[PDB]
């Protein structure tokens, strides 16, 4: 079991690079919402971020931290370009409902969900 | 009824005025834009119909939409569609275009146009012959022949 | 009941609900976000349209393949309306123009056409009849058209007894009415009271009651969040936009809350209010 | 073997490079140049006129997607299933049932020409003829409903000609 | 045997068989296997910690020159402890011979990324990361071409169903393009043509 | 104005101004990552604050050597 890690030797690193990265992703949202001409408030887009990365919060490995850092950072990278459009940055959000909850009732009446 | 009359024959000019010019945009990503480029061929002519290819989305009548309509493409098309006035038509040119077609079941293809913007006239074909697409857009000037918006105006 | 009725998994895109609903009108505004938000459900949609084709042609894809369906109508017979509830589960009477014209005043849009399309729609055997009103439309003064409301709102009450008679207050989206026409304008304020509510907490109010039994006869009357001035509203408008006949005695007359009759929660939807809305909403400015 | 180009050098002799300089300050290859295309003017434009001319073609054209029958007789379809099984984006569905006699037939038979890419594979494939591309191409549909073809379409639509067919067949069944 | 059946050239077959027992004499810190098909191409396979000394070797030394690049697809063959295989593919323009070398790799340690030593290579890829996953450390630039820039999954992995699951539809309701899960006009019925009876003889693997 | 008490006080309205914490409840030793509820996500929310506010770069290491809103001031009255 030969395996070589991308970035870091452990998971410090591992910490150290995604709150860089927060840092970056707190800092850059608020340009965006000024340049796209959005229809969000800068709180609700921050705590959708902040989701984004609650979101993955299971995750022990060190490679695949790193890996996240790399996709996070390459998404991060074409927002601040302007190369992505309205339709990406919205896409990212959801405000076109999928609204089936997790009610075993709902998911009864609304056929074979289990 | 002769205010009914010379409203008639005023719709019936306008209508007219619309079916003979009828300046394309060529939007045309893949091989249905070189059947397009081929109906623009010294055989099949556009310029007996006074169609003619203009590059202003500004000053297009209709939309040619032809090429597989990708996910990648969508909003750059319907961001070419807004910016064009509002007596606008569209001809769905090509299997891939008017339906999805040989590309059907793949990520990263619109399953038709439809999805997009409205369709005025399909056509299909792959690529639909110059022949065959000067027939449709005859039917789409026949489509034009049957408006009667003054009409509807009229009796509003 | 009969097969190709009875719902399909999912929801939206060929798949396939309950429902098979009749619309009229919805060449306008709130006909056409009803007729979205069923294509969103995913159900067949049968408009009749007196209009040109091409108006509901930019309004037609939204409906997946084969899905909404087209036929003409008119004010005058019952043959076309009869072919419209040939086969229908339910249909909802969305009409009116807020100017009188030539051939139609405020009356008889009113009074002739809920009389006719209820008549054929009791005996041609639908269900869950839904007709939408204004708020506040009663015999009182100063509104031909809100009169004309109220004597509809009797006849649809008197027969047809199993429907709902619904209410919206004054609505705003992307094509709003009075909303462009506060923007568009040349001036003067008063104090009167004013509930707006957007238009998707209106229409998902609307399919809720459309694909919901046993809360019906109950009309019913819809809540703006706010509630608040009339000239503070105009000040608000104005602010966000940058810049320093009908029609005008109903937006500066009234507008007030009824206690009686159940609104938005007594139903399950959300509120969303003016302003997220109206900062969403309010482009064209200048530049 | 190989023959390349652009290797020649400019002549120094006072002939060569005044006819250079002829060229540059006296406008020559540009009136050249006018002179091909007005040699083009005076010829006569290889047009058609449309809906009067029709193009020319060949007898091997795949068109309309019709059906064929017997002689005096009934379909000749079996659904034998080969042209779903070929059909390059399954536009083909086939749901079959023998009828009242015994023979096998069909009950559903579907083209869907938006997927239809109009290879030939189905031609080539069917054992008894049964589908046949068509000879026109004229479709010009103004809604998305009609373009799903069902089997009495295409019964229909065989029955509208099938002497054109015929005509076809007979001239090119010896090749494939 | 004379008609109809493609002649092969054992001249072109036993030089490669020569070329290839010369290759993995010269250098023995990474070769596994030499192989040699019947229409007599080289096919070196080589662990992924050679990349870089192997494309510097392949490029110069005067026995083959190959300078020319092309495809490098990492073909994903899964039931192995290393799903993915990066396939260079190198032409010579001295000699008329095309060499694969096939290194293999797993969905997460990096193999060398060789742009620094064919500039080919940087599209390439790019291609790769964004269709398979397979990073490369010490490169200057990872994006995406040929996916959407919302789009995520590395499609072209057999673990990626062949319908997305993001489909676009226009609605007026926002007035946008926006994504929702995959709702199929037809099935796209798949046919089980995996007939038995044993087509090929000779390439019976051995049984338990 | 750069004494140790208008940057106490400043960082205190920013404690202030900022939303998640719960109540206001200035301490010496306070360390309001469990002890008052938050994470390292607002942890370095709280960091970034404070170099976007008044401060350096403030680098990211000895932003975790930190976790605590007073040695946050004795950050700044070191550094600045
Ligand atoms: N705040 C608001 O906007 C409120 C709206 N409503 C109701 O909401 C609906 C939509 O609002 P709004 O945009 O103002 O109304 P619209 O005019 O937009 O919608 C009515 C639709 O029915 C058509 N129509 C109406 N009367 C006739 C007629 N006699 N013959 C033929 N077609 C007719 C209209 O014009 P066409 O024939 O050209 O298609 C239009 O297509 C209306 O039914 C209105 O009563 C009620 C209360 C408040
Ligand atoms: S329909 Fe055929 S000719 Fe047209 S773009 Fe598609 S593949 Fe090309
Ligand atoms: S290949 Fe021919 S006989 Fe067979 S199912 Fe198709 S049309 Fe019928
Ligand atoms: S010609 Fe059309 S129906 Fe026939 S196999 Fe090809 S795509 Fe299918």
């Amino acid at each position: 079991t030969s395996v070589k890690p991308i970035f870091s030797r452990d998971m410090n690193e591992a910490k150290r690079r995604v709150r860089e990265l927060y840092r970056a992703w707190y800092r850059e949202v608020p340009n965006t919402v000024h340049l796209f001409q959005l229809d969000i408030s800068v709180k609700q887009g921050r705590d959708k971020v902040r989701e984004m990365f609650k979101k993955n919060a299971h995750v022990t490995d060190p490679r695949v931290v790193d890996l996240l850092v790399i996709k996070g950072k390459m998404e991060l990278e074409e927002t601040i370009n302007v190369w992505k459009q309205r339709t990406h940055v919205m896409r990212f959000f959801h405000e076109t409902e999928a609204p089936r909850p997790k009610d075993f009732l709902s998911k009864f009446y609304v056929g074979h969900d289990p | 009824s002769r205010g009914e009359y010379v409203v008639a024959k005023l719709d019936d000019l306008i209508n007219w005025a619309r079916r003979s010019s009828l300046w394309p945009m060529t939007f045309g990503l893949a091989c249905c834009a070189v059947e397009m480029m081929h109906m623009a061929a010294p055989r099949y002519d556009m310029d007996r119909f006074g169609v003619v290819f203009r590059a202003s989305p500004r000053q297009s009548d209709v939309m040619i939409v032809a090429g597989t309509l990708t996910n990648k493409m969508a909003p750059a098309l319907r961001k070419v569609y807004d910016q064009m006035p509002e007596p606008r038509y569209v001809v769905s040119m090509g299997s891939c275009a008017n339906g999805g077609g040989y590309y059907h079941y793949s990520y990263s293809v619109v399953r038709g146009c439809d999805r997009i913007v409205p369709v005025d006239i399909y056509v299909p074909g792959c690529p639909p012959t110059a022949e065959a697409l000067l027939y449709g857009i005859l039917q789409l000037q026949k489509k034009i022949k049957r408006e009667k918006r003054l009409r509807i105006w009229y009796r509003r | 009941l009969h097969h190709a009725v009875i719902p399909h998994g999912k929801g939206g895109r060929s798949s396939v609900s309950g429902i098979v609903a009749t619309v009229f009108g919805a060449t306008g505004f709130l006909g056409r976000y009803l007729v979205n938000h069923l294509g969103r459900m995913g159900s067949q949609v049968i408009v009749p349209y007196r209009c040109e084709p091409y108006d509901t042609m930019h309004l037609r894809p939204m409906g997946d393949l084969g899905q909404i369906i087209f036929m003409d109508w008119n004010g005058r017979d019952k043959d076309s309306i009869r072919r419209a509830v040939e086969h229908s589960n339910v249909v909802i009477n969305l009409v009116g123009r807020e100017w009188e014209t030539k051939n139609f005043d405020f009356e008889d849009v009113f009074v002739k056409i809920p009389q006719a399309i209820a008549q054929v729609s009791k005996e041609a055997g639908v269900e869950k009849f839904i007709h939408i009103s204004h708020l506040n439309a009663d015999i009182k003064s100063s509104s031909k058209y809100l009169r004309n409301k109220a004597v509809g709102e009797k006849e649809v009450r008197e027969t047809f007894p199993e429907a709902t008679i619904i209410k919206p207050a004054d609505i705003f989206g992307r094509e709003d009415r009075f909303l462009n026409y506060f923007a568009n304008i040349r001036s003067l304020g008063k104090k009167t009271v004013k509930q707006p509510v957007y238009i998707v907490d209106v229409t998902k109010g609307i399919i809720n009651a459309i694909k919901d039994p046993d809360a019906r006869g109950k009309t019913f009357a819809f809540v703006g969040p706010n509630r608040y001035l009339l000239f503070d509203l105009v000040q608000y408008v104005f602010a966000v936009a940058h810049r320093p006949r009908d029609k005008v005695e109903r937006i500066h007359t009234t507008d007030r809350t009824l206690p009686h009759l159940p609104g938005l929660e007594d139903l399950g939807v959300q509120a969303t209010p003016l302003e997220l809305k109206a900062i969403e909403v309010l482009r064209r400015h200048r530049t | 073997t190989y023959k390349y180009v652009n290797l020649r050098e400019p002549s120094m002799d006072m002939k060569s490079v005044t006819d250079r300089a002829a060229q540059t300050l006296l406008w020559t290859e540009l009136i050249r140049g006018l002179g091909m295309t007005l040699s083009y003017l005076f010829r006569e434009p290889a047009t058609i006129n449309y809906p009067f001319e029709k193009g020319p073609l060949s007898p091997r054209f795949r068109g309309e997607h019709a059906l064929r029958r017997y002689p005096s007789g009934e379909e000749r379809c079996i659904a034998c299933k080969l042209c779903e099984a070929v059909c390059p984006a399954q536009a083909i569905t086939i749901e079959a049932e023998p009828r009242a006699d015994g023979s096998r037939r069909t009950t559903r038979y579907d083209i869907d020409m938006t997927k239809c890419i109009y290879c030939g594979f189905c031609q080539e494939a069917c054992p008894v003829d049964a589908i046949v591309e068509g000879p026109n191409f004229e479709f010009s549909t103004e809604t998305h409903e009609e373009l799903l073809y069902n089997k009495e379409k295409l019964l229909n639509n065989g029955d509208k000609w099938e002497a054109e067919i015929a005509a076809n067949i007979q001239a090119d069944y010896l090749y494939r | 045997t004379r008609p109809t059946v493609r002649p092969r050239n054992d001249v072109a077959h036993k030089q490669l068989s020569a070329f290839g027992e010369y290759v993995a004499e010269i250098l023995p810190k990474y070769v596994q296997q030499v192989q040699v098909s019947c229409f007599s191409e080289l096919e070196i396979c080589i662990h992924p910690d050679g990349v870089i000394p192997v494309l510097t070797f392949l490029r110069d030394h005067s026995n083959a020159q190959f300078k020319s690049l092309a495809d490098l697809t990492a073909v994903d063959i899964p039931t192995r402890q290393n799903r993915f295989e990066i396939v260079y593919n190198l032409l010579s323009l001295r000699f008329n011979s095309r060499i694969r070398v096939k290194t293999y790799t797993d969905e997460l340690t990096p193999v060398e990324s060789s742009v620094s030593v064919y500039k080919a290579a940087n599209w390439y890829e790019r291609e790769i990361w964004d269709m398979f996953g397979v990073f490369f450390a010490n490169h200057p630039d990872l994006r995406r071409i040929l996916t959407d820039y919302g789009f995520e999954g590395h499609p072209f992995r057999k673990d990626f169903p062949l319908s997305g699951y993001v489909e676009l539809r226009y609605d007026d309701e926002v007035k946008r393009v926006v994504a929702e899960p995959v709702e199929l006009a037809q099935e796209f019925r798949k046919f089980d043509l995996n007939s038995p009876w044993e087509a090929f003889p000779a390439y019976r693997q051995p049984p338990e | 104005p750069l004494t140790l008490e208008g940057i106490k006080d400043r960082v205190l309205y920013v404690l202030k101004l900022y939303d998640k914490i719960d109540p206001e409840k200035l301490s010496v030793n306070s360390h309001f990552m469990k002890d008052l509820g938050l994470d390292s996500l607002d942890q370095v929310e709280i960091i970034m604050a404070m170099e976007d506010e008044f401060g350096f770069e403030i680098p990211d290491i000895d932003a975790e050597k930190l976790m605590c809103p007073q040695e946050i001031v004795d950050y700044i009255a070191d550094k600045k």
